[PDB]
RNA sequence: GUAUGUCUAAAGUUAUGCUCUUAUUUACUAACAA
C-alpha cells in the first residue's frame, strides 16, 4: 500500500520540477523536499499503529510462546 | 665485517656431507636443513657444467626462485610440514632408481601460494634436469 | 619506464563490490612520469599539465548493462572520479587509470590519467583482449549456450582416428579422464531402496610421450563435504588438473590437454582460465580409460589410498626402453580396449602364462617381443570378437574403418 | 539516452578533481646482512615431430596393405591382414627390420 | 535432488527332504552411466 505513498511522491516530483524548471533547463539539482517529506510523515503516522500491533505481537511471540 | 662473512661462509660451503638420512626426518633441525641446502648447491653445480647442452633460459630465473629457499633453509624459516615433504623429495632424488619416488614426492609437496608456487615449481625443474642429466651422461 | 608492476591483492569481493574499489595493479615508476589530465581512451587530445606521478594504478571495473545503461565511457569516468574523491578505498595515488568492460554489450572503455605514449598501448590492448580473452570468450560461449544459439565452430579440429598420428609431435602434452572419479558401492537400506555411497576414485592424468600416468587418488573425504556429486566430480577433477598444471613449470606446463569425457571439458575450460596458453582438445575419438582403472595394481593402489594423495606411475616402462612411445601407446590402447570389452578375458590373456612375472615397479607383465606380439594379436582378436558380438559387422571392415 | 541523464557527473571540468590533486600534491610536499650474501655466493650476484615418424609407419601400413588384401577379400585378407597391420606393436619391427635391411 | 526425520558429538554418584555348484527370468529400486 506504500505504492500510494511512492506514487504521491512521484506526482509531487513531477509537479515540483515543472514549477522548478520553467525557464531553468533540465537536470538533477533541484532540492525542495518538503511535500514529499510531508507524505512520508503521514505514511509513518498511518503505520505507527500498524507496527505497534505487528511488532508487538512479534516480540510477544519471541517472549511468550504463541497462543 | 663482510670479509669474515665471506671467509666463514665459503669455508662452511666446502664443509658438508651431501647426504640425507631418511630416518633423521623424525628427529627435530638445522642439520637436515643445511644437508639439503648444500645438496641443492650440488644440484646447482651439476647443472652449471652442461648448461650448453640443456636450455639455459629457464635456469637464469630458477636461480632467483631458489634464492628464497636458501634464505629459508640456512635460517630454518621453512615449516616442518614443508621441510619433511621437501627433504623427502631430495632424498629420493639422490638415488637414480627413485625417479618415480622423486616426482611422487614433489607432487605430494605441492598438493601465500604466490612465490611458494614459483620456488616449489623451480624444484621440479631440478628433478627434471637431474632425471635427464643421469639419462644423458 | 616502469620500475615495478605489482598487483595489489584485494579481497575476492572487489571484483564485484561496487560501492568501493581498491586498485588492482599498482605501478611503481623509475622516474616521475608527468601524466595527462584524466580523459577517456578515444579522447585523443590528452592535456599534459605540470602535475607528475611517481606511481600509477590500474583498476578493472566489470559491469553488466541494460537497455538503458548501455554506454560505458560515462560510467567508467564516473567510477574513476567517484573512488578517487571518496574517503573509502583510497588508491596509493589519486592519479591513475581505470578500465571498465560492459559484459552485456562487449563495450570496453577506460578513463583516467595518461603517461605519455601509453594510450595507444592501452587501446590496442583492450582491442586484443576483447577480440580474444579466454575468460571473456568463455562468458560469451556460456551466454550463447544459455540461448541455445551455439554455432558449432572450432578453430582446432578434434582428435579423430586420422589426426591420432598428429596427437603428439615433439610437444609437451597431457591427457585427462574423469570417468572413475565418482565410483559407488550400491548397498541396500532399511527402507529397502538403494543407497549410493562413494568409493575412492582417481584422476586419470596420462602423458603419451613419457608414459607418465599421474593419477590423484580421490579420497572419499572430498565427497563427504557436499551433495550433487556427479557434477562435483567434474569440478574436483578440473580443479585437481588445474592445480597440477599450476604446480608444473612454464616449460613442463603441457600445451594441448586432451579430455576423454567431452562433458567434463566445460568446467575444465573454467579452471584452465588460470593460464591461457594451455589449449584444450575435445577428443572426437573415445579412448577406453574407464577400463584403465580395472588394471590390477592400479585398482589395488586406489583401494589402498587413505587420503588426498597422488601416486604417479609409468603406464609403460620396458616398452619405452625397447621402442618409441607411440608403439607402446598402441599396445596400451589395445590392452585398455580389451579390458573395457571384458576384464576377465583381459586378465586371462595377461595371466595365460603363469611363468611370466609382473615387475615390482611396472604395471604390466614384462614379455619378450614375439610373445608380446602374440599377446597383442590375441587382444586384438578379443576386441574384434566383442565387435562381432555387439556390433554384428566385424568381418567386412575397411582398413581405416578397422 | 538514459545513462547520460543519470550521469551523476556530467558537463564539467575537473574542478573538484584538481582540488583533490591539490590536497594530495600538498601531501607529497609534506612528507640481509649475511644471508643476502650467504645465498648469493652461488653464481647469482646481481641484486611435424616424432608423430611424423608414426605417420611414416602408418604410410608403411599402406605398403603391406597394398601388397596383400586391399578390397577383393572381405574377411580372408582385408580384415585378417587388417588385424596384422597398424594395430599391433610388432608392426614397428616389421618396418624396423626393413629399415635394417635397407641400411 | 530434496522437504523431513533419526544419529554422533567424552568424562566415571560413594551397595555387598536337504547341502551344494551355478546359469536364466521377472520385479523393484537406484541423483550411478547412457
Ligand atoms: O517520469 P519518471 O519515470 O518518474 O522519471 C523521471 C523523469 O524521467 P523520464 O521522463 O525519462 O521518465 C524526469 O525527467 P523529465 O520528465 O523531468 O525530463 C527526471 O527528472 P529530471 O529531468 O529533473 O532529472 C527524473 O529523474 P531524477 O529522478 O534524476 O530527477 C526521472 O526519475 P527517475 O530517475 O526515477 O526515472
Amino acid at each position: 500500500k506504500v505504492m500510494h505513498q511512492i506514487r504521491a511522491c512521484k506526482d509531487l516530483k513531477h509537479i515540483i520540477y515543472y514549477k522548478f524548471n520553467k525557464n531553468l533547463g533540465k537536470g538533477p539539482g533541484c532540492g525542495f523536499w518538503q511535500p514529499a517529506w510531508r507524505v512520508w510523515l503521514n505514511f509513518l503516522r498511518g503505520t505507527i499503529p500498524l507496527l505497534e500491533r505487528y511488532i508487538g505481537n512479534l516480540i510477544t511471540r519471541q517472549f511468550e510462546g504463541r497462543s | 665485517n663482510r670479509p669474515e662473512r665471506i671467509q666463514e661462509a665459503i669455508a662452511q660451503d666446502k664443509t658438508i656431507s651431501v647426504i640425507i638420512d631418511p630416518s633423521q626426518i623424525g628427529s627435530t633441525k638445522p642439520l637436515l636443513s643445511m644437508k639439503c641446502n648444500l645438496y641443492i648447491h650440488e644440484i646447482l653445480s651439476r647443472w652449471k657444467a652442461s648448461l650448453e647442452a640443456y636450455h639455459p633460459e629457464l635456469f637464469l630465473d630458477t636461480k632467483k626462485a631458489l634464492f628464497p629457499l636458501l634464505l629459508q633453509l640456512r635460517r630454518n624459516q621453512l615449516a616442518p610440514d614443508l621441510l619433511i615433504s621437501l627433504a623427502t623429495v631430495l632424498y629420493h632424488l639422490q638415488q637414480p632408481k627413485e625417479i618415480n619416488l622423486a616426482v611422487q614426492s614433489y607432487m605430494k609437496l605441492s598438493i601465500i601460494d604466490e612465490r611458494t608456487r614459483l620456488w616449489i615449481t623451480s624444484i621440479k625443474r631440478l628433478i627434471t634436469f637431474e632425471e635427464w642429466y643421469t639419462s644423458n651422461h | 619506464q616502469i620500475e615495478s608492476v605489482t598487483k595489489e591483492t584485494v579481497h575476492p569481493r572487489k571484483s564485484y563490490k561496487m560501492n568501493s574499489s581498491a586498485a588492482d595493479i599498482t605501478m611503481e615508476s623509475v622516474h616521475e612520469w608527468e601524466v595527462s589530465k584524466p580523459s577517456l581512451l578515444h579522447e585523443t587530445n590528452d592535456s599534459f599539465k605540470g602535475l607528475i606521478t611517481n606511481k600509477m594504478w590500474f583498476d578493472v571495473q566489470l559491469r553488466y548493462g541494460d537497455y538503458d545503461s548501455h554506454d560505458i565511457s560515462r560510467y567508467v569516468r564516473a567510477k574513476f572520479l567517484d573512488y578517487t574523491t571518496d574517503n573509502v578505498s583510497m588508491y596509493p595515488s589519486p592519479t591513475g587509470v581505470m578500465i571498465g568492460i560492459d559484459l552485456a554489450y562487449n563495450m570496453y572503455d577506460a578513463y583516467g590519467n595518461w603517461f605519455n605514449g601509453l594510450k595507444p598501448l592501452i587501446q590496442n590492448s583492450m582491442r586484443t583482449i576483447m577480440k580474444a580473452n579466454p575468460a571473456l570468450y568463455v562468458l560469451r560461449e556460456r551466454i550463447r549456450k544459455g540461448l541455445q544459439i551455439y554455432q558449432s565452430s572450432v578453430q582446432e579440429p578434434f582428435l579423430n582416428s586420422s589426426n591420432y598420428a598428429e596427437l603428439f609431435n615433439n610437444d609437451i602434452k597431457l591427457f585427462v579422464d574423469d570417468t572413475n572419479v565418482y565410483r559407488v558401492t550400491v548397498h541396500k537400506t532399511f527402507e529397502g531402496n538403494v543407497a549410493t555411497k562413494a568409493i575412492n576414485g582417481c584422476i586419470f592424468t596420462l602423458n603419451p610421450k613419457t608414459g607418465h600416468l599421474f593419477l590423484k587418488i580421490i579420497h572419499t573425504s572430498v565427497w563427504a563435504g557436499q551433495k550433487r556429486l556427479s557434477q562435483l566430480a567434474k569440478w574436483k577433477t578440473a580443479e585437481e588438473v588445474s592445480a597440477l598444471v599450476r604446480s608444473l613449470p612454464k616449460e613442463e606446463q603441457p600445451k594441448q590437454i586432451i579430455v576423454t569425457r567431452k562433458a567434463m571439458l566445460d568446467p575444465l575450460e573454467v579452471h584452465m582460465l588460470d593460464f591461457p596458453n594451455i589449449a584444450i582438445r575435445p577428443t572426437e575419438l573415445r579412448l577406453p580409460f574407464s577400463a584403465a582403472m580395472s588394471i590390477d595394481k592400479l585398482s589395488d593402489v586406489v583401494m589402498k589410498a587413505t587420503e588426498p594423495q597422488m601416486v604417479l606411475f609409468n603406464i609403460y616402462d620396458d616398452w619405452l626402453d625397447r621402442i618409441s612411445s607411440y608403439t607402446a601407446f598402441s599396445r596400451l590402447t589395445l590392452l585398455l580396449r580389451a579390458l573395457k570389452t571384458n576384464e576377465e578375458s583381459a586378465k586371462m590373456i595377461l595371466l595365460s602364462d603363469p611363468t611370466i612375472t609382473i615387475k615390482s615397479y611396472h604395471l604390466w607383465p614384462s614379455f619378450t617381443d614375439e610373445q608380446w606380439i602374440t599377446i597383442e594379436s590375441q587382444m586384438r582378436d578379443l576386441i574384434l570378437t566383442e565387435y562381432g558380438r555387439k556390433y554384428n559387422v566385424n568381418i567386412s571392415a575397411l582398413t581405416q574403418t578397422e | 539516452d538514459w545513462d547520460s541523464r543519470k550521469d551523476r557527473w556530467y558537463g564539467y571540468s575537473g574542478k573538484e578533481y584538481n582540488e583533490l590533486i591539490s590536497k594530495w600534491e600538498r601531501d607529497k610536499r609534506n612528507k640481509e646482512i649475511e644471508l643476502m650474501k650467504l645465498e648469493l655466493y652461488k653464481d647469482s650476484v646481481g641484486s611435424t615431430g616424432e608423430g611424423l615418424k608414426l605417420n611414416e609407419l602408418n604410410q608403411f601400413a599402406r605398403s603391406h596393405a597394398k601388397e596383400m588384401g586391399i578390397r577383393d577379400e572381405i574377411e580372408d585378407k582385408e580384415k585378417v591382414q587388417h588385424v596384422l597391420v597398424a594395430n599391433p606393436t610388432k608392426y614397428e619391427y616389421l618396418k624396423k627390420k626393413r629399415e635394417q635391411e635397407e641400411t
